[PDB]
DNA sequence: GGTCGGCGCCCGAACAGGGACTG
DNA sequence: CAGTCCCTGTTCGGGCGCCG
């Protein structure tokens, strides 16, 4: 009995055609327990070839949990109304929630199913169910409430949402919440003890109200990677040439750097190995380097419109670099990660945890998603990377092939 | 017209567009024959109505032969129709593989007949529907119909068609969770591990089922005793195989001629292990005439000679067994050529196929092999929803060096190393620290975008020098040549400084093959080194010799 | 014959996007 | 600076094979 928000998409775009990939067997047997579930509460019902549109659906297991999770690729949807989201009823973004000492997200998806979708809506939320071996045609359903993963469903249900967490808000006006897709970020100065006691009875306050998690971070302790220059006794020629490499490649990004007096070290047509003492006017230029890069970069700030970009970088044993940015060589954030799941084994789940943290990182910091540039060929990544997904949400990416130049972010 | 017991999918047109007005084809005088005879039946059965005036659309119409039968089959040219209705999403996703059916006690396959004809059309849509009959004089108007069913050759009767199908079977499978019913187009693959008694029973139960809906399943489709006629294969109760493949055998051979011999080839692929395609596809290149006449080089009769050989033995396939691994291993073949096989116990294979896409200019076996382990990951995740063990050519050493020192993420699942010539191994290895003894060469290369010439050479530490003019070419192929120069005018170890990005990113992906002769030249004296070392220096800032050599090769 | 849909392969063409260079 | 072009990769159009 609830009214219907109307939704359209954005002017002049029709709905998304992607096709499904194929899924596993673990993965099918757990769709069809949820749909057939979901079909018998009403909150999805059969439909057929009449309905142009589709969307991938897989499953996931989010981190120590044993159920599985229903998940949709709406990327595509979420592209063709994004005017929806942003302009009519936008999420304000607290600047606070990367300050706080402790925060925890909470998969609040349950509560979209409470209200109902737009009717003329309901055509582009088709999906379709793949069979093992192709046993059955595509069993296809569309959503009759508001779908999880989707942009427009924490928008319509924002207005509901703020007037549940009143009550608890005024009780602690010192704690921040956030909410982005169908997580909850909740981030207090608390220690960690009645921290999660207070995370407890936030969920014991949306439970009364008809909707669980659980999964800790610390933005205080987060770190950037700085570019660094070794600290070298005895230089060779081969260790001043990558180090003026490194330096020409850094002076993109700091516009101070000079290899004018190492440069000169470089005259003759000398051995790799050989080694050469640094000049006075050498010493004092690789010092003056050193300085330049403990410096902040001039000019860098977030514009709220444009683009997050991630790029990473594989170092490997274990270790992956990582820079975010807007416009090229005004990096917003570095950092590096190690010894991360499948660490000396496995490559893709690696870059499946990097990419899952990094924009984890980015929903605290600006409530964004970066579109990333993944080092991985398209074929190997299209092939492994659900295998390793535990987070509810999709960012995009591309695809590169850059060779290492002149190891810039890692020594 | 009575109302058809199958629910009906509505259909509209795109909007703003009109139904079809297309004039009809002069059709011969035994295909109206043909035509009027059957047009008359499905009248009277309530499949095609007659229309007057008030039905201003009219599309074509005609008719072909049936295979092994003197009845004729009805065809409409629905191709400006089809442009003008709505876009469907197909629920056909890919097509059943026996391999990855299970050993049951009783199967049972049936085939409805006139399949398209006893599923009902939207009503609101069989006015756009409209056809003309041409008799057999020019000069009489002609009757008029409109279908009242799915018309065989539009786009939306096999969507309509398996999504009409599948709900009609759901009742039965929900009662019925335990029998198995692969259900593809009008085909219906059953199956159980109930005794044989309350098998023909259920069998019994679900023509019945069917048979409230208006779908018949004649008892001269309806197979009871192995072996079974199930998507051109014959399925025995141990075991299966394709249906007999015949490869044509021209003296004179055209260019459609091999691509229905490729096409044939592939579809063997499947079982027949060991067949190649390379140097009959290399016959395909740069053709334009789909009837040019094309003569076999040497290397495409043997390969078909040994094709053919392959086809006289019998081969067959098994069945799927969830209680053992899957397993699948790889051979290297032809240089770009691998082949797979996928099985449970030994030499009793599920399937074979094989993989030879030539991904990029530059590449090397294990880049091959690991884009084919990916396609044989696919595969099998479409037919069993699991991934198998992988025994591959390749040692475990070999692979632990590509992949932690690639910087590109690449992964392979769990596999095993087999000893199987030939095997996957890295040809040589770029050193990662210079080397001490060795000499070390400053190379450079530059051309003129007009002229389209250049030199390339180099400067050493112990005073060896070279530069060489080149005639056609580029900067990217002149800074190539001045790294090859280096390693021929080398010893065994050598370092060598270069400032080409390009180069660089070629040669540190250690391949082995190229479609460049001048990177294959570069390969193979990389190969003859012990220990090489390369780097990379920013040009045009007075570094080392790299100066000294860039203003030699300046012109 | 010159219908439709699904999937697979093989090829060239069109289009794409980055790097080094000179107007 | 902005325009090329040299190279490399991807996407797509079009031929069979197969199935119904």
């Amino acid at each position: 009995p609830i009214e219907t928000v109307p939704v359209k998409l954005k002017p002049g775009m029709d709905g998304p055609k992607v096709k499904q990939w194929p899924l596993t067997e673990e993965k099918i047997k757990a769709l069809v327990e949820i749909c057939t579930e979901m079909e018998k509460e009403g909150k999805i019902s059969k439909i057929g070839p009449e309905n142009p549109y589709n969307t991938p659906v897989f499953a996931i297991k989010k981190k120590d949990s044993t159920k599985w999770r229903k998940l949709v690729d709406f990327r595509e949807l979420n592209k063709r109304t994004q005017d929806f989201w942003e302009v009519q009823l936008g999420i304000p973004h607290p600047a606070g929630l990367k300050k706080k000492k402790s925060v925890t997200v909470l998969d609040v998806g349950d509560a979209y199913f409470s209200v109902p979708l737009d009717e003329d809506f309901r055509k582009y939320t088709a999906f379709t169910i793949p069979s093992i071996n192709n046993e059955t045609p595509g069993i296809r359903y569309q959503y009759n409430v508001l779908p999880q993963g989707w942009k427009g469903s924490p928008a319509i249900f924002q207005s509901s949402m703020t007037k549940i967490l009143e009550p608890f808000k005024k009780q602690n006006p010192d704690i921040v919440i956030y909410q982005y897709m169908d997580d909850l970020y909740v981030g207090s100065d608390l220690e960690i003890g009645q921290h999660r006691t207070k995370i407890e009875e936030l969920r014991q306050h949306l439970l009364r109200w008809g909707l669980w998690m659980g999964y800790e971070l610390h933005p205080d302790k987060w770190t950037v990677q700085p570019i660094v220059l070794p600290e070298k006794d005895s230089w060779t020629v081969n260790d001043i040439q990558k180090l003026v490499g490194k330096l020409n490649w850094a002076s993109q990004i700091y516009p101070g750097i000079k290899v004018r007096q190492l440069s000169k070290l470089l005259r003759g047509t000398k051995a790799l190995t050989e080694v050469i003492p640094l000049t006075e006017e050498a010493e004092l230029e690789l010092a003056e380097n050193r300085e330049i890069l403990k410096e902040p970069v001039h000019g860098v700030y977030y514009d709220p419109s444009k683009d997050l970009i991630a790029e990473i970088q594989k170092q490997g044993q274990g270790q992956w670099t990582y820079q975010i940015y807007q416009e090229p060589f005004k990096n917003l954030k570095t950092g590096k990660y190690a010894r991360m799941r499948g660490a000396h084994t496995n490559d893709v789940k690696q870059l499946t945890e990097a990419v899952q943290k990094i924009t984890t990182e980015s929903i605290v910091i600006w409530g964004k998603t970066p579109k990333f540039k993944l080092p991985i060929q398209k074929e190997t990544w299209e092939t492994w990377w659900t295998e390793y997904w535990q987070a509810t949400w999709i960012p995009e990416w591309e695809f590169v092939n850059t060779p290492p130049l002149v190891k810039l972010w890692y020594q | 017209v009575p109302i058809s017991p199958i629910e009906t999918v509505p259909v509209k047109l795109k909007p703003g567009m009109d139904g079809p007005k297309v004039k009809q084809w002069p059709l011969t005088e035994e295909k109206i024959k043909a035509l009027v005879e059957i047009c008359t039946e499905m009248e009277k059965e309530g499949k095609i109505s007659k229309i007057g005036p008030e039905n201003p659309y009219n599309t074509p119409v005609f008719a072909i032969k049936k295979k092994d039968s003197t009845k004729w089959r009805k065809l409409v040219d629905f191709r400006e129709l089809n442009k003008r209705t709505q876009d469907f999403w197909e629920v056909q996703l890919g097509i059943p593989h026996p391999a990855g059916l299970k050993k049951k006690k009783s199967v049972t396959v049936l085939d409805v007949g006139d399949a398209y004809f006893s599923v009902p059309l939207d009503e609101d849509f069989r006015k756009y529907t409209a056809f003309t009959i041409p008799s057999i004089n020019n000069e009489t108007p002609g009757i008029r119909y409109q279908y009242n069913v799915l018309p065989q050759g539009w786009k939306g009767s096999p969507a309509i068609f398996q999504s009409s199908m599948t709900k009609i079977l759901e009742p039965f499978k929900k009662q019925n969770p335990d029998i198995v019913i692969y259900q593809y187009m009008d085909d219906l693959y059953v199956g159980s591990d109930l005794e044989i008694g309350q098998h023909r029973t259920k069998i019994e139960e679900l023509r019945q089922h069917l048979l409230r809906w208006g779908l018949t399943t004649p008892d001269k489709k309806h197979q009871k005793e192995p072996p079974f006629l199930w998507m051109g294969y014959e399925l025995h109760p141990d075991k299966w195989t394709v249906q007999p493949i015949v490869l044509p055998e021209k003296d004179s051979w055209t260019v459609n001629d091999i691509c229905k011999l490729v096409g044939k080839l592939n579809w063997a692929s499947q079982i027949y292990p060991g067949i190649k395609v390379r140097q009959l596809s290399k016959l395909l290149r740069g053709t334009k005439a789909l009837t040019e006449v094309i003569p076999l080089t040497e290397e495409a009769e043997l390969e078909l000679a040994e094709n053919r050989e392959i086809l006289k033995e019998p081969v067959h396939g098994v069945y799927y067994d969830p209680s053992k691994d899957l397993i699948a291993e790889i051979q290297k073949q032809g240089q770009g050529q691998w082949t797979y096989q996928i099985y449970q116990e030994p030499f009793k294979n599920l399937k074979t196929g094989k993989y030879a896409r030539m991904r990029g200019a530059h590449t090397n076996d294990v880049k091959q092999l690991t884009e084919a382990v990916q396609k044989i990951t696919t595969e099998s995740i479409v037919i069993w929803g699991k991934t198998p063990k992988f025994k591959l050519p390749i040692q475990k050493e070999t692979w632990e060096t590509w992949w932690t020192e690639y910087w590109q993420a690449t992964w392979i699942p769990e596999w095993e190393f087999v000893n199987t010539p030939p095997l996957v191994k890295l040809w040589y290895q770029l050193e990662k620290e210079p080397i001490v003894g060795a000499e070390t060469f400053y190379v450079d290369g530059a051309a003129n975008r007009e002229t389209k010439l250049g030199k390339a050479g180099y400067v050493t530490n112990k005073g060896r020098q070279k530069v060489v003019p080149l005639t056609n070419t580029t900067n990217q192929k002149t800074e190539l040549q001045a790294i090859y120069l280096a390693l021929q005018d080398s010893g065994l170890e050598v370092n060598i400084v270069t400032n080409s990005q390009y180069a660089l990113g070629i040669i540190q992906a250690q391949p082995d093959k190229s479609e460049s002769e001048l990177v294959n030249q570069i390969i193979e004296q990389l190969i003859k080194k012990e220990k090489v070392y390369l780097a990379w220096v920013p040009a045009h800032k007075g570094i080392g010799g790299n100066e000294q050599v860039d203003k030699l090769v300046s012109a």
